[PDB]
């Protein structure tokens, strides 16, 4: 894969209860490093990872200002969208944005991203060529025309190919001790009798990073996909992740089941048994 | 245009009676973002609860982690109570240390 | 953050 940086913006209107609230979080791969909340008393971009704390006041002032500007811009956008869709000012609406870069082994941009969603639906996205847009509907085509005329794609391309990957490389080096270190899962199998006839085997993967992982049960070397309960990968709360997979087995057949774990932190794929 | 939250209740570290730990309630895959989440001890709301900063997944659905420090015992019961526009009433999910 | 400002 490739290392990445992403910013996630969320603005939500609240008619009758003031202006829309803007929230921003930034990630390097699966590690959050900054946050901003427009409802805060003194709205500031704040550190969220140890390796970003070293950045100077100029960094925090600049990014705080951009977030303040983005707060106002999103409020204009929300107003604008309401008009495009002929919606009243009574209902709450949501605007989301994700953007960022993937850096390649040469240290150059591997792929750039910049996409928007309105009320949970794809609205407009910058294509991989970073020079054109994909608009979801007629409303988004109005936005497209504005952004074409304003040469938005070019400006973003410049950011993505330069600033973005430059700072990403910086973060990766400053936080190398954690960001460029893969923590393999601590794994085990538990056994939970359901009756005299069956029991649950649950395969655990705990304390791993990054979040990407594969957990599978096999019986006699055959995949048990459609019989396995796979929970969504979840945060431990300490910057690492958790996941488990479970299968119901006939009593006395436990030995025929094997759990298989793939993760970039492992020397090699694991096979587990009860 | 609305998606109901998935809910997982679990501890940061493998549960051990009498050992300090963290109780988590992970809500995800929901939209819109407004959501009410409470951690409960024996049916009573826990006061000191913090949550993560609002973020979202590739499909645009939101996720949040609510968490609090706790020391599990044999008889004490914990749960997560969630309300969302998509729910006709608060949903309660009990903490099972085996899950 | 990108310092490019354009309302939808």
């Amino acid at each position: 894969g490739s290392h990445s940086m992403r910013y996630f913006y969320t603005s939500v209107s609240r008619p009758g209860r003031g202006e829309p609230r803007f929230i921003s979080v930034g990630y390097v791969d699966d590690t959050q490093f900054v946050r901003f909340d427009s409802d805060a008393a003194s709205p500031r971009e704040e550190p969220r990872a140890p390796w970003i704390e070293q950045e100077g006041p100029e960094y925090w002032d600049r990014n705080t200002q951009i977030c303040k500007t983005n707060t106002q811009t999103d409020r204009e956008s929300l107003r604008n969208l309401r008009g495009y869709y002929n919606q009243s000012e009574a209902g709450s609406h949501t605007l989301q944005r994700m953007y960022g870069c993937d850096v390649g082994p040469d240290g150059r941009l591997l792929r750039g991203h910049n996409q928007f969603a309105y009320d949970g639906k794809d609205y407009i996205a910058l294509n991989e060529d970073l020079s054109s847009w994909t608009a979801a509907d007629t409303a988004a085509q109005i936005t497209q025309r504005k952004w074409e005329a304003a040469r938005v794609a070019e400006q973003l391309r410049t950011y993505l190919e330069g600033t973005c990957v430059e700072w990403l490389r910086r973060y990766l080096e400053n936080g190398k001790e954690t960001l460029q270190r893969a923590d393999p899962p601590k794994t085990h199998v538990t056994h939970h009798p359901i009756s005299d006839h069956e029991a649950t085997l649950r395969c655990w993967a705990l304390g791993f990073y990054p979040a990407e992982i594969t957990l599978t049960w096999q019986r006699d070397g055959e995949d048990q996909t459609q019989d396995t309960e796979l929970v969504e990968t979840r945060p431990a709360g300490d910057r690492t992740f958790q996941k488990w997979a479970a299968v119901v087995v006939p009593s006395g057949e436990e030995q025929r089941y094997t759990c298989h774990v793939q993760h970039e932190g492992l020397p090699k794929p694991l096979t587990l048994r009860w | 245009i609305q998606r109901t939250p998935k809910i997982q209740v679990y501890s940061r570290h493998p549960a051990e009676n009498g050992k300090s730990n963290f109780l988590n309630c992970y809500v995800s895959g929901f939209h819109p973002s407004d959501i009410e989440v409470d951690l409960l001890k024996n049916g009573e709301r826990i006061e000191k609860v913090e949550h993560s900063d609002l973020s979202f997944s590739k499909d645009w659905s939101f996720y949040l982690l609510y968490y609090t420090e706790f020391t599990p015992t044999e008889k004490d019961e914990y749960a997560c109570r969630v309300n969302h526009v998509t729910l006709s009433q608060p949903k309660i999910v009990k903490w099972d240390r085996d899950m | 953050h990108v310092a490019v400002e354009n309302a939808l």
